[PDB]
């Protein structure tokens, strides 16, 4: 009534729609209340909860919560793609002040994210979205949560796998926000080369050889707990001498510096998004 | 720091707050909420019970600024918990996900989801603070215990 849906962005179904009132552009998300797969509501409820509370220009703005029919509307901010349809229209490639300027909006939300005790826990392109004047937002907190109570564990099945954390795919019950910097280090990886995963493991042992094959393996001196692990297991000694040259292209030295201190095995020497945005990487005198 | 302690703890404040409910044992909250933990282990939906330490005080937190004194029945009082617990589960659960069917004790369902959105925009706010700030935690762990 409120809405006039203009077209079916994809899929909760998201859609490009009209305030029949105002007539502003937004993007709603529909959510079925009268459950088939029991559990969708849940997640739902809990994005509302933690977007009411993140209010920043690098994070999906939440505008308003409909409850009409048997169904939840979030009203959000509309933005004109996502970064897996933007690697799909310029071919993968991107001039390097466009890679520079989004990991700079991805660190700003994702360092806004951190400083509001929430982990976003799902970073990856299609939760990226991307307007023509060159915002990037941070979107879908479906398995986004709070953090700061003392807890046994979190949930191990979070992150896709191309995007988790060894201490994670190590089935480690603890993280920090270091699981978003990870992710975050192989989203850089992906927007500095040709818009392809860094690390596209077919499953969890695939997933650790690809990253110590090309990072080299965490030694006891690196990371002295990764054999006490939940799941850990020998993997071989991958050198730590392989390049990442011809692996980030786009990237100097400067920025080749910056991926390695985001793709840290050991999660407590991975570079928070506040240090992050201090790397001369984003400074006015890098080359 | 016992769950059973915490859970009575609770019981007794909702018996104190809901004065007008002359029939209400201390322990049937307790009952409602052991219930729909036992309801999702076994029907597979988590691992592990949701009822820890620190989850009844975030129940507890959440109950004392959204359950009126005015709760007419034992059953306003049940559907007002079961929201409450709910969100609990939806906002601080390990599992991506729970199903509504434990948690619905009204034959409106509309009902429900009017007091899921109208509990989140009162206290979404202390449901992020309480995780943020251990002080704000430990204040209300102390108001729990001091319920009894
Ligand atoms: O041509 C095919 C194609 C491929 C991609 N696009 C496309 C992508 C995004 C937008 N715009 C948009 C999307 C939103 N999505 C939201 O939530 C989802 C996030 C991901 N996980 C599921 C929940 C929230 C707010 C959003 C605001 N704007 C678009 F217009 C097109 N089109
Ligand atoms: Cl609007
Ligand atoms: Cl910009
Ligand atoms: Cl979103
Ligand atoms: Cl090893
Ligand atoms: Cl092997
Ligand atoms: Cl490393
Ligand atoms: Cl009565």
């Amino acid at each position: 009534q409120k809405y006039e849906k203009l077209e079916k962005i994809g899929e909760g179904t998201v859609f490009k729609a009209k305030n029949r009132e105002t007539h502003e552009i937004v993007a709603l998300k529909r959510v079925r209340l009268d459950d088939d797969d029991e559990g969708v509501p849940s997640s739902a409820l809990r994005e509302i909860c933690l977007l009411k509370e993140l209010k920043h220009k690098n994070i999906v703005r939440l505008h308003d919560v409909l409850h009409s029919d048997k169904k939840l509307t979030l009203v959000f901010e509309f933005c004109d793609q996502d970064l897996k349809k933007y690697f799909d229209s310029c071919n993968g490639d991107l001039d390097p002040e466009i890679v520079k300027s989004f990991l700079f909006q991805l660190l700003k939300g994702l360092g806004f994210c951190h400083s509001r005790n929430v982990l976003h826990r799902d970073l990856k392109p299609q939760n990226l979205l991307i307007n023509r004047n060159g915002e990037l937002k941070l979107a879908d907190f479906g398995l986004a949560r709070a953090f700061g109570i003392p807890v046994r564990c979190y949930s191990a099945e979070v992150v896709t796998l191309w995007y988790r954390p060894p201490d994670v795919l190590f089935g480690a019950k603890l993280y920090s926000t270091s699981i978003d910097m990870w992710s975050a280090g192989c989203i850089f990886a992906e927007l500095a080369n040709a818009g392809r995963p860094l690390f596209p493991g077919n499953d969890v042992d695939d997933q650790l050889k690809r990253i110590f094959r090309l990072l080299g393996t965490p030694t006891e001196e690196q990371w002295p707990s990764m054999t006490k692990l939940p799941d850990y297991k020998p993997y071989p000694m991958y050198p730590a001498t392989t390049s990442l040259v011809n692996v980030v292209p786009k990237l100097n030295a400067t920025g080749r510096d910056l991926l390695q201190n985001l793709l840290k095995c050991n999660p407590v020497q991975r570079i928070s998004a506040e240090e992050a945005l201090q790397h001369p990487y984003f400074s006015d005198f890098c080359p | 720091a016992s769950t059973s302690e915490l859970l009575r703890c609770l019981g007794e404040f909702l018996c104190r707050r809901c004065y007008r409910l002359k029939h209400l044992s201390p322990t049937d909250p307790v009952l409602w909420l052991r219930s729909v933990d036992r309801s999702l282990l076994l029907q597979g939906w988590q691992d592990q019970g949701f009822i820890t330490p620190a989850n009844v005080v975030f129940l507890y937190m959440l109950c004392r600024d959204v359950i009126s004194s005015e709760v007419g029945s034992d059953h306003e009082l049940q559907a007002v918990l079961l929201t409450c617990l709910y969100l609990s589960y939806s906002y601080m659960g390990n599992e991506i996900s729970y199903p509504l069917k434990p948690f619905l004790v009204e034959s409106c369902k509309e009902a429900f989801w009017d007091r899921c959105l109208s509990v989140i925009n009162l206290m979404s706010s202390k449901m992020l603070q309480i995780n943020a700030d251990p002080h704000y935690f430990t204040q209300v762990f102390s108001d729990l215990k001091n319920e009894s």
